[PDB]
């Protein structure tokens, strides 16, 4: 049906920058909303970013100043440019896209220190 | 009703055939759905008490509601008399008598007396006061006749999200309640009573999602 | 009908095609249901006696009711003449004659005579008086055409209380329209004719229950 | 038609599209049922002779009746000329000519001449005279088109008395276009043409009967 | 059109949406049956030449009749110019020019010029003259489009006498002819073309029977 | 099924106070109307208090100045607080609740 | 639109619900048949530029034609500005500014500015000018939406001549409306495209035959 | 609404039954198709804030959109108060108070206050300001209810080019409620989303293409 896969994640030290990318099947303009969630080991899933079609990007408050989410329809990818990374950012990061219900990627591990 | 005329003077005009037929038809087609109350207020613009009674009396069905409405009017009439009792005395040549609750409701007053009060300087708006009581009564009827509680409004499996949300706020309108209640209730029941395909999407949107964003997000479920 | 112009002066205006069609149509659709009497009164606002006769004469069916109405009008005309007999004499230049019962009904009077009475100072309202007689007659017809006695309105075992109350007051309304008199009978028969289980609920509610409280209780 | 405007003066107004369509439609839907005569009179309020001819000429069907109507109008025109012949002579500057029968019928008169007569002081109401002639003609047509003679209206065994009486006075209305004694035939034939079980009841009522009392008895 | 106003002055008014729609519909429903000509004259009361052209131009079908109608108008326009030629010369400040045939038909004149002629003292009624030509043209079209000659109008075996007589005089109306012809033709073809059951009755009535008497007499055949 | 049982009635001196309470199974908000009647030996059943859902409490005139009726949805009970009790107030008091049909309790005896 | 009141003064009046619905409806039923252009002109009598844009914008379908119309309006606006450029300067108290092409189309002008131009003495008729451009644009659309070339209208062997002529001139009308130009082509192709036997009749009729004579001949 | 009467003075007039029914019906039949925004603006000519609320409140369905509209209005009210805060003080005899955001929306103002502001010299047009806010809200709703993204409008193999283009600009109209560049996407996507046989033709047209020239080419 609809397949999502995150990629570009890994382990980087504090003060660095990183860009995660989520490849989607089909055309990305077909999704009505996409975004990014994360879960750290033992901690409950926290919401990171959302982009709904026609609306401005919305970011979580703990990241509002530091992260950016973008969509490239040419490469059919959803980018989250994590910048000014902190230790609380160690987590598994997931992208989701919603067409007739939501779909998740497998996640990418991000570890800062 | 009372209208402006071509000169500045306020004159009486017969209730029009277009308005009367329009009121009878909206009741036949919509019964006591909440949107009928605004229509009544617009169709009764400038109405005398006589005109308002004509509009209500031309309704043939729904006589339970109409009799219930009469009860509410009588309750409001009694309260009027208590807060604005009639000063008793001999009437001075060319002075108006004081309207009682029953005069405002058009039961014991003549058209000429009704016109006299409404066109006085300062005007005593017996028509506008009566319309207030009638609208108070209709509000109670719409609430009684609301067929479903919001607690029983749940999204169907093949129901488009827009239609569930349309049903949700229509019920809230009949239930009327308040704005605090309307915003507390949305933050609660709209997500839980959503379909599971939509619920997963709405949950994934995160906190602080606008109503606009959820309806766009859920346009895929169909 | 008689309306005022921009000068305030009271002038005759032809009855409109919209009103005539509306009256013919309401009679066709609603016959002599009690609710038609309001509609007639509103549609005949400002009407001359000629106009009221026009409205009644344009009705094609229901000629039995119309003949009963003629009888009622004629009865009211005789009492008018008996209580307000016409003073006989030569008419003084610029004075108008006194209306008889038959002048109020528009049978022996001209439009100009009718306009003269209605626009006099003080006005002699032959239009409003005739409308009174016609409405009295129509009231009798609604009662005759009431299909059911209120005693025969009994709540069905599976009938929602709200639907039963609608039927109850519709019948009561036909029986010579709503009044305070219809309320002594109401506080009694509405409960007695209710279905078993709801009657128990209404009795337990006690005296002085409002319709809202009773209808809520039996929901 | 000729109407009063916002100042006191009487001015001509175009026949309205609403009135024209209303007249055409009532004839199409109701034909020459007796109630059409009232409707014509109300729709032709204030009409000039031209306007009356317009209303009659816009009727597409029923051309037999229309040709019969022309005969009646021509008959009435001759009687007008015989009782009010035209005084012949040269016309004085600014004086109107005298209307002939054919001028009243709108055949030989101009709109301005029709307006001149109707708005003169004293007024020569050529519009009202012509409308009377047309109504005399229409009455004959309604009577010809009455589908049943009163003598053949008899109550069926399963017919409610109200429905028979409705049929009875409708037929009576069509004959002689009402406007008759309406009393000798009633005290007689309505009972004789009643159904057998009802006839015994009506016979038992005794002398003097209101329409209302008899219909209640037979309910 | 040109209307009376509330004061005595004659002013222009836009053609109303009710009249335009009414004219389009009567043509759609009745085509060029004879009764359409009276309706046109009543709907075009007070019309300017522009208004009359609008009414004719809004008809979508029947373009053969419309083109034939244009030909008749042009013939009448040429005759107008021949009997009322235009006096040539320099126009005096504030004086009207003389209308040509083509100005009356609204082809080469402006609305302001049309209003000028109609509101002059004495008035030059270019609107009323053009309506005369249009009605002359429509009369020709109704006659051409009459589907049956009276000679072919014969009473059906089960046809009520009223309906045969109705058909008979309807055809005569489209054929128009004259009153002498309409009365000679009745004295002839109406009896011979009657059904045989009615014919025996009509023959038995004798000479001098009125139209009224025959229709009453023949109400039994059904 | 809906079950109700009153309690708290007894013999008290004049001018005292008492709260009769009628316990109902389930939630009281499910009932469309509830109230209190009383019947004394030899006295006809008399209506005391009524509370209909969404409406204000209505009390009889013979008790109006002295009795009060309240509902505690927390305790699922219908309370009638009666102060200034009089000997003429002596009777057995019954609660009723209306769902589908009308249900009544067995009553509690009040003796002043 | 702009109408006069009883004082004669030119005042703005809101566009009526009847006209708006009529325009939307005529477009829905007739689309861009040539006959719609008359109707638009009559319905937009006295219209301000704002009103014309309102009428066009309320059309829901046919957005390709509407986009073509916008292009045509924009083309006409540029030529207006080129032939009547705007004189620049400070505006004098109680003087109005000069309308640009875009002011006539109602895109950059306010209703008050539009009323000012239309009611000036002498009047600057921005409403009539804009209506000219819109009608020019609508004319182009009717031609594009003409379904058949006149060359493809050929009389069927069994088709009555009257029905063929109706089809012929309907197609000719769509091809940028009737004109004198449409007459050189008419005297030729109508005969050439006629069926065999009728063509012989029309040829034998000779030159200069009227439609009445040809249609009678082939009946 | 507030209109000019026959004298120069501006007076209040009841909202008409015709306008109310028209607005209710167009929403029922057309919902939130883009052309409804024009219709609302025309039907609300001269409206007071009360009248605008009446029109919106009489809508029975689409309550999700109505709740969204309320949010937009509340957002616009706050910006009004921020840019035009109310100057506080005791009000001078016969002077009007200053309107707040909530007064413009008709929530905290009386009809007389609304009339006072709209008819003042200089006028404070609370009706026009509120109508602007409502239209901003409606534009968002029309866009949300656009059923198809432009990117998914592609010509079928059997679809006439005209029908595809009609669909294309309708979708473009719904996105961003028109009022956009309307040019970059057109020079691009209309050709790419065309059908294969037509795409070759459109590609072959070269630079510069009128909408008219391309549709003719693909006919």
């Amino acid at each position: 049906d609809v397949q999502l896969q995150e990629s570009g994640g890994g382990l980087v030290q504090a003060g660095g920058s990183l860009r995660l990318s989520c490849a989607a099947s089909g055309s990305i303009s077909r999704f009505n909303a996409m975004g990014w969630w994360r879960q750290a080991p033992g901690k409950e899933r926290e919401f990171v970013a959302r982009i709904v079609k026609g609306f401005d990007p919305v970011l979580a408050d703990s990241v509002k100043g530091r992260f950016t989410i973008s969509i490239d329809s040419a490469e059919n990818t959803l980018a989250l440019q994590m910048n000014r990374l902190k230790p609380e950012d160690t987590a598994v990061y997931y992208c989701f896209a919603a067409l007739d219900t939501a779909y998740w990627g497998q996640g990418t591990q991000v570890t800062v220190s | 009703p009372i209208v402006q005329n071509l000169q500045g003077q306020m004159v009486h005009q017969c209730i029009s055939p277009r308005t009367l037929n329009a009121w009878v038809k909206v009741v036949e087609e919509k019964a006591f759905s909440p949107e009928v109350i605004p229509m009544f207020s617009a169709l009764s613009c400038g109405a005398t008490p006589q005109d308002l009674n004509t509009m209500l009396n031309t309704v043939g069905g729904h006589q339970a509601a109409m009799q219930m409405l009469k009860e509410t009017i009588n309750e409001e009439a009694a309260e009027w008399d208590r807060l604005h009792p009639v000063h008793a005395g001999p009437i001075a040549p060319g002075q108006m008598r004081e309207p009682r609750g029953s005069d405002i409701a058009g039961t014991t007053s003549t058209l000429q007396e009704q016109i006299g009060w409404m066109t006085h300087n300062p005007p005593i708006p017996v028509g506008e006061i009566y319309k207030r009581w009638i609208i108070l009564g209709l509000n109670k009827i719409v609430r009684m006749y609301s067929p479903t509680s919001i607690l029983d409004i749940r999204q169907g499996p093949k129901e488009p999200f827009r239609d569930y949300v349309d049903r949700f706020y229509k019920t809230l309108r009949a239930e009327q309640a308040s704005q605090e209640v309307k915003n507390a209730a949305t933050e609660t029941l709209l997500v839980q009573n959503a379909n599971p395909d939509c619920k997963t999407i709405l949950k994934a949107l995160g906190p602080g999602a606008t109503l606009e964003e959820m309806m766009t997000a859920c346009q895929g479920v169909g």
